């Protein structure tokens, strides 16, 4: 009667436990997710804000080259 | 004489993406509630 | 007795293991906390570098405008 | 004749935050180390 | 011999639990690590560009007050 | 006369780490699977 009632307890707190693991497991993959996701996009904007500032380096270089031609 | 546009490259499709992890903790912490109508009292 | 050493043994570990779920818990709650405002945070960046791009692009557009009126 | 000034849009309030999760990490190692403490020895 | 069948099946139960535990706690210290690494890096890029920002402002300025004195 | 040459500050340095826990949600997976294993069945 007590070796039923412990294997019992003990049964359910493996099932909870399970299920505590799953959602841990979840909830880990989608951090994981996210957070790779917004590396991606942090990475993606400093290349494109790279090319941006080359273009704007390049554009206020002919600008200036072209006032000392005027000046 | 003219003058040539500049077009700067667009960023706006840059987005980062949100996390909902909120059922899980609420799971977590629904189980660790609960597995005290776990414990043996002989 | 020991039924009485295999129960208290039992109610310890769902202590520990009730602490450890609470702390992953919290863990996680802060993770999601923290990733989520960094998200936020990037994406007010974007939106500013846009608006500051479409700025700069106007202010070049005109000032090429101008360098062309001048020669 | 008169140059209206460019302000561009100050950024620097944008601040990413931390996060500081090691006492829960090391409540998670400290659990895991006194689980050895529960094991059954009839 | 049922004390025994559950002793071993708790104490398999227990290993298992700390395995799952120490993951749990590597997971999330790599995960505060990279989350903390990204903030670092969103923080310098922000920095970064309020140092660009600033120069191109410069810049831009000194470029319209060329063009009203030239015009 | 002459014009100074621009140089913006190289940003091209700045890069985002990525995280790799996929062992540990597949531990954890296959913990929360082998728990079956620990059922007792008197």
């Amino acid at each position: 009667e007590n070796q039923k009632l412990i294997a019992n307890q003990f049964n359910s707190a493996i099932g909870k436990i399970q299920d505590s693991l799953s959602s841990t497991a979840s909830a880990l993959g989608k951090l994981q997710d996210v957070v790779n996701q917004n590396a991606q996009a942090l990475n993606t904007l400093v290349k494109q804000l790279s090319s941006n500032f080359g273009a704007i380096s390049s554009v206020l270089n002919d600008i200036l080259s072209r006032l000392d031609k005027v000046e | 004489h003219t003058s040539p546009d500049v077009d700067l490259g667009d960023i706006s499709g840059i987005n980062a993406s949100f996390v909902n992890i909120q059922k899980e903790i609420d799971r977590l912490n629904e189980v660790a509630k609960n597995l005290n109508e776990s414990l043996i009292d002989l």
